RNA sequence: GACACUAAGUUCGGCAUCAAUAUGGUGACCUCCCGGGAGCGGGGGACCACCAGGUUGCCUAAGGAGGGGUGAACCGGCCCAGGUCGGAAACGGAGCAGGUCAAAACUCCCGUGCUGAUCAGUAGUGUC
């Protein structure tokens, strides 16, 4: 039941039918669902890192490119886990936010 | 053929099942060869090429079409659903087999 | 009869052929939502290109919404085997090869404007 983020959805190189979910100026370069994962389970929520699987409109077959990310929103009973994230759009939102700012990118 | 069946197709089949063994001990010295475990093998390499196109299939040194101009290797990956290396190495199975039909005829 | 001039006939060549609009399409791209565990299902705006037949500018000497072709390895649009991806599945998606095309692009032939040359020597008029 957790929900499903593939880095298409943060890529500012992707156009809309590509796979592209937020407006390209909150987009971002290249996210990897690696990045993803990192800033996700670092703000309290559950998540897990699909590693292999890979999105149906993505073309190319490298790592950088793939991967998958599970994130709980509701919990078994309904209420949210964390009040500051309803919807997906929400979550994708805040990744694409905070990834530029992961040590690993600033470098 | 006519949805039908002459004696010349009941020949060209035994004939097929001929050059069996033979093509297939020429597969002999070739790193790329477990019947059923082989056959996928043999049937991934065919979908690889399920992908080229006639100029390209009918290409006297297709290594090197597809070794200058590269963009060819990735749209062909792409459209097998195949990864890039995998294509690459189809390439140079082809190459080694070539140059084995080479020192001895081709067509047998 | 012999010449001229206007109208004009034949043929092989050359040069050249707008603009701005409504309605309906196709495509591309962006931007907002709802639903959903994925592939997605659903709905609202914006921009650009092109097409179908339809106007008008007050537009040019002409400028028709004509008819083909090609479509490129990929790099236009469709349909997409296989394989691939998501899916337990049902299915759905990206999509090469292959096929295809009112609607990427590029090109011919039409027509239509001037225009050399050619051939005819009829139609009229005029001259000696
Ligand atoms: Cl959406
Ligand atoms: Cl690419
Ligand atoms: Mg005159
Ligand atoms: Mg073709
Ligand atoms: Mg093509
Ligand atoms: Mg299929
Ligand atoms: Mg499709």
């Amino acid at each position: 039941r957790f929900i499903c983020i593939y880095p298409a959805y943060l890529n500012n190189k992707k156009t809309i039918a590509e796979g592209r979910r937020i407006p390209i100026s909150k987009a971002v370069e290249n996210p990897t669902a690696t990045e993803i994962q990192d800033v996700c389970s670092a703000v309290g929520l559950n998540v897990f890192l699909e590693k292999n699987k890979m999105y149906s409109r993505e073309w190319n077959r490298d790592v950088q490119y793939r991967g998958r990310v599970r994130v709980q929103l509701k919990q078994e009973d309904g209420s949210l886990c964390l009040v500051q994230f309803p919807s997906r759009k929400s979550v994708m939102l805040y990744a694409a936010e905070m990834i530029p700012k992961l040590k690993t990118r600033t470098q | 053929k006519h949805g039908q069946f002459t004696l010349r197709d009941m020949y060209e089949q035994f004939q097929n099942i001929m050059k069996m063994g033979p093509f297939s001990q020429i597969l002999g010295m070739i790193p790329g060869f477990n019947e059923q475990e082989s056959m996928a093998r043999l049937k991934k390499l065919m979908t690889i090429m399920d992908s080229m196109n006639d100029q390209e299939l009918d290409s006297t040194d297709g290594a090197k079409v597809f070794s200058k101009q590269p963009g060819r290797i990735q749209r062909v990956a792409r459209g097998s659903g195949v990864s890039t290396r995998d294509v690459q190495e189809l390439l140079t199975q082809y190459t080694k087999f070539a140059q084995m039909v080479k020192k001895m005829g081709g067509i047998k």
